[PDB]
RNA sequence: CAGAACACCUAAUUUCGAAUCCAGCAUGAGAAGC
């Protein structure tokens, strides 16, 4: 057998905001910032990659028109019989592609900055609301891999198509405000499952 | 720990100015009192009072008696004032009237299986602090614990589940099942016994659910053979062998048909069938 | 330390540094009338817990 | 004398002997035989005394048919039937509150906490299936514990 | 319409002005009797049972197997009990204890005090006592008297 | 026989780590607060199963190499008793020589387990359909285990180390596909005497 | 003859603890709600068989030293009646000096016994092929057992403590390979004149 | 009786936090001494 390594590299091109999900990390940062960035306990920034890739592939493949279910409606059960269900999982089989998180190569101090945002009154043209958030600066580099357990033929091109959708549309939050525009560099390799067996 | 009756003291298990060393015991004169020392305590059994007595050198516990001013004079002039005094050997109202005055000198009194509160509210009504509560007293073998109706609810529901899943509708009580000759029953149960779909546990469970009537056996064989809508998995043991996927299904169908056909055979006949396979029962 | 020894309460300095105080819980209700339901020796009782200094007691309606 | 205070429906037949699995309270009152309801009412009556001192109806066959249909579209899963057994067993006000909780359309999201139906149905009818599920599972609370268990162990055995 | 209780009315609690006891029931219909679980375990057992109603070479070999404990005093007593019962029970008995389980592989003989030698000695026990299953009962009695004193 | 292998395994956490709560009562106690509780002890420590992950790792890699290893992951599949993983982790006849403990954490929940929020983005309107809270283990959390092989041959070190490297690849437990469970291992191996404790 | 060694053993579980349910009716009553029930008393306390654990521990460690200790492990084996485990734990002609009590917990089932969900995962599909429920005793649960040794020698203490460190290393009960049953022992030893009841 | 380093104004707020599958198999029921 074989398994496919997809070493994925993200360079941030416009300030990246993904949100902190840990409750203890978030209600203890609320005295400082109203929008914390998702961080590790090693203080490196974490981005959820899988759902972005799977959302990308549902949107593009549904536009091309094949039988691909949606895993985005309210309690949407996967079918099991599609390319997205084979790659990323269903209620029967698991996902053949294990998509690791996007951890930054630098810690928070180099790449996270604490910015001030505002809501301007449209009539008086004055500052109406003010809130502080955290953003990942541009040029920060995030590394992931994607491992495909049972590799089929179309799978690299499919993942790279989703990685072109994420380059154009974005990853993370505040996506329509310009936050989260990224560039991907991908190095791929096919490896045998018996590699650690000396 | 003093147990009142006289005065018993459990450390050595003694029960009530030179020093006799048994638990350092030393008798001072009352004008007689005894001062006992142990690692957990410096107790003083005073006896009665008469005016200038001989108070010991720290009297951690002071077990005195009175039936009024002299009791309090003796409650003072004792270095390192006691932790808890004990008011014994008198009328209850006079003990309380003295005790109000030992509280006024800020010294605690007590007038004469482990039990655990598993409770949770409070009220400040009258002189004492409280919380009204209706509950249960369990008497476990080394504890006595207190619970409320939520715990009785949980064991009542456990008893209801354990007693509902214990008696079926028409078991051991008194048609349209398949039919097949005894020779094919021999060949099928031999074949399904070498490979492990019909195994000794399954033959034994068929034997109990056949002894509990035909309908209990029909129910058991159906719920063993019932393929799940979701997993697509039947409760048979998988056959040991190459069998790819469809003769798997035909083989489970063979087990279904053979057991269901064996159901209408006589009880002694299915016994002479099964003991060649499972010697026990 | 000398003045608080004069008030006749005890001092432990840190460089110069044994009663047990069990905050006891005790039951003041009848115990004899108990049954078994789920192999538990239980008894329904209704009353009043009274948290008195140095002693939590469980007292009946008679006490209240 | 002794008085049983229980309706003797749900009586099985063990061999030649009719039989009921049951839990209760011997009361030396008329030596009455009283159910758990008795205990809950008398517990709450003593709670109020202590502290003082200081549903629509549906037919049974329609309940089986509707719970059958809602089981096939997986609105009523066995997780729902198991938790409904827990909240009915705890009491009836708890089962009312649980069923109102799962049926409450949240005003901010518009979402019911049921499981969505399997298959193509119009959104009006999917909502009507939800309202049907509210009506049957609420109507189930009007029955005793015995028929509720006997109804829902055909769908979730272990419930 | 009558009701009769069959559970102890002695070890019962008192609470809230009612002498109450939580108890588990098995309401029977005939009068209407209320039984505990001991009666139900009884009836379950009794309905179950009701349904459950329906020559020098042998001396040398037995002298060998007495010392390595393959045949033993209990084995002599039960083999002689099968012989005293008859001949069919003897063949059934030695077939049952020689029966190597196809799942585990362990015979019901007592172990000797390789696997090829183990199989050869168990086969020696089979041919020894199966030869002894055909001789006269007096000879079986005098041979079995020498090794088991009681039988 | 006379010797026995002790493999002290120290695991550090890199990505968030989830392993679901298996005890019913502990889980239902936590489902009033969190929808995916971390598998936790009663001494407030994080418990991760470790034998089955090692067996699954060695099964997949030995099967890919070409060795005659049975698949015990299939539903009610009987281990034959002649594979390498049958000698290590166990068969039906004999138990495993390797007795793997759980990965007991070196800290205690309130320092390593955090309550997190995950969603389900509706793909066309980019809003949140479902929102669920799950507990996870922080990164840099230290877990300890010991693998005690009773009768060591020479391969039982390297096979365990290879399976550990596979657990660095796929993850130890829980949501391995979303990126959870990525861990690293350090190995301190020693061959102790069996008669060590006899004075 | 005039003295007995008393070994008050208090054992506290550092791991989940599974021993199997032994009684047929208790098992078959709890083979419905759970599939691997733990050993209970009828006073609802957890039983662990302790003598066989100590006897097995001593036999492996004493065969490791090369002492002429027998093995009552193989099928239908023989106590030789001459070893130190034969003197301690008994032979067929002589009883055991060390009478080893069952490991009686101080808590009941609702405090320490928890049901569970154990799984079997398919290696290729990464999905739960099998599910089964099994009771376990919690970590931090503590148990007591009194080992009483009549006719004591010098070395019964050392052998019993050595067996207890071996039980700590291996585990006690069942599922010992999965990490179950790893515990810690505390021992209070006391010499006793046998006539202290008079 | 311990920390201490050109200008303002702001730095809040609101939703969700659920839903589902599975909980099965299999082996062993004997010895021996007194
Ligand atoms: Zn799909
Ligand atoms: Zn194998
Ligand atoms: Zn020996």
């Amino acid at each position: 057998k074989t398994m496919k390594k997809i070493y994925v590299t993200m360079k941030t091109l416009s300030p990246l905001y993904t949100g902190e999900v840990r409750r203890e990390d978030k209600e203890a940062a609320q005295k400082r910032v109203n929008f914390p960035v998702r961080k590790t306990a090693t203080n490196k920034v974490l981005i959820p990659f899988k759902g972005a890739l799977r959302s990308a592939l549902e949107i593009m493949l549904k536009a091309k028109g094949e039988n691909v279910c949606d895993t985005g409606e309210s309690r949407a059960r996967p079918c099991g019989r599609c390319v997205t269900c084979s790659l990323f999982g269903s209620m029967g089989r698991a996902g053949r592609a294990s998509v690791d998180f996007l951890i930054s190569n630098d810690t928070k101090e180099q790449i996270v900055r604490e910015s001030t945002h505002l809501r301007i009154e449209r009539q008086t043209k004055s500052a109406s609301d003010t809130f502080k958030g955290e953003e990942v600066i541009e040029g920060a580099t995030f590394t992931a891999t994607i491992t495909i357990s049972n590799p089929q033929e179309k799978d690299l091109s499919l993942i790279q198509s989703a990685l072109k959708f994420i380059e154009e549309n974005g990853i993370g939050g505040w996506l329509n405000k310009g936050y989260g525009r990224v560039s991907f560099e991908v190095k791929s390799e096919d490896v045998a499952t018996d590699r650690f067996l000396k | 720990m003093i147990k009142f009756i006289a005065f018993l003291l459990e450390t050595a298990k003694i029960l009530i100015r030179n020093t006799i060393e048994l638990t350092k015991i030393t008798f001072y004169n009352n004008s007689v009192s005894v001062f006992i020392e142990t690692h957990n305590g410096n107790y003083l059994f005073s006896g009665d009072i008469g005016y200038p007595p001989d108070m010991p050198d720290n009297v951690d516990y002071l077990i005195l008696e009175s039936t009024q001013d002299e009791l309090i004079d003796y409650i003072e002039r004792l270095k390192y004032t006691p932790y808890k005094v004990f008011l014994v050997h008198g009328e209850k109202e006079q003990r309380e009237i003295l005790a109000k005055r030992i509280i006024s000198k800020k010294i605690r009194v007590e007038l004469p299986k482990v039990v655990l509160n598993i409770n949770t509210n409070m009220c400040n009504f009258a002189s004492y602090r409280l919380m009204p509560f209706s509950g249960f007293i369990v008497e476990k073998d080394d504890r006595i614990e207190i619970n409320d109706k939520n715990w009785f609810d949980m064991i009542w529901n456990e008893e209801y589940n354990k007693m509902r899943s214990q008696i079926v509708a028409e078991d051991f009580s008194t048609m349209a099942l398949p039919d097949m000759s005894h020779d094919k029953i021999i060949e099928n149960i031999e074949y399904l016994f070498n490979i492990k779909i019909l195994s000794k546990n399954r033959i034994k469970e068929f034997w109990e659910e056949f002894c509990k009537g035909q309908k209990a056996a029909i129910k058991y064989i159906t719920q063993v053979h019932r393929k799940n809508p979701n997993t697509g998995r039947r409760n048979w043991n998988p056959p040991e062998g190459d069998f790819t996927d469809n003769e798997i299904e035909k083989l489970y169908e063979t087990a279904y048909n053979t057991l269901l056909s064996l159901i209408k055979y006589d009880k002694n006949k299915v016994y002479n069938i099964l003991i060649n396979f499972n010697p026990k029962l | 330390a000398k003045r608080i020894i004069s008030k006749k309460i005890r001092v432990e300095l840190p460089e110069n540094y044994e009663i047990l105080i069990e905050k006891k819980v005790v039951l003041n209700i009848n115990t004899d009338n108990m049954c078994n339901f789920a192999s538990y020796r239980l008894m329904p009782f209704s009353g009043f817990i009274v948290e008195k200094d140095d002693r939590i007691e469980i007292n009946d309606k008679n006490w209240f």
